[PDB]
């Protein structure tokens, strides 16, 4: 099963802990997309006092 | 404790400021952290009681450097 092209699917859920199916609630592609995009970003405190040449 | 303040340009400081440590406070916000430090000068010790007493004869001046003498002023 290689040589299967694999669908994009996306299923709905009820709770938080995702074990309890939405009925009715599965999507499944007849295209899929070209690409896809992730995006991370972290944080932080840059205060420093004048006269000084780096910051804590 | 005592705490001492100069300041000036290019290092040539002089003093502002002499006093005694009072308060410390602390404070946090989503994206801040600070300490905020406050002092008082030695006068701070005439205004912490209430006193009773009969003063004699003396002019007002006389009666003015007795109050500020006993906080050792």
């Amino acid at each position: 099963s290689e040589g299967k092209l694999e669908k994009l699917r996306i299923v709905a859920y009820k709770d938080s802990k995702f074990s309890d199916e939405v009925e009715n609630g599965e999507f499944i592609t007849l295209l899929n997309p070209e690409k896809y995009k992730f995006q991370y970003r972290v944080e932080q405190n840059e205060d420093q006092a004048s006269g000084t040449s780096s910051a804590p | 404790k005592e705490i001492e303040i100069t300041v000036g340009y290019h290092s040539d400081d002089e003093t502002i400021f002499k006093g005694v440590v009072i308060r410390q406070n602390l404070k946090i916000r989503n994206n801040q952290s600070i300490l905020i430090v406050e002092s008082r000068d030695m006068a701070v010790k005439m205004t912490l009681r209430r006193k009773s007493k009969y003063f004699y004869e003396l002019s007002d001046s006389d009666i003015l450097e007795e109050l500020i003498s006993n906080h050792g002023l």
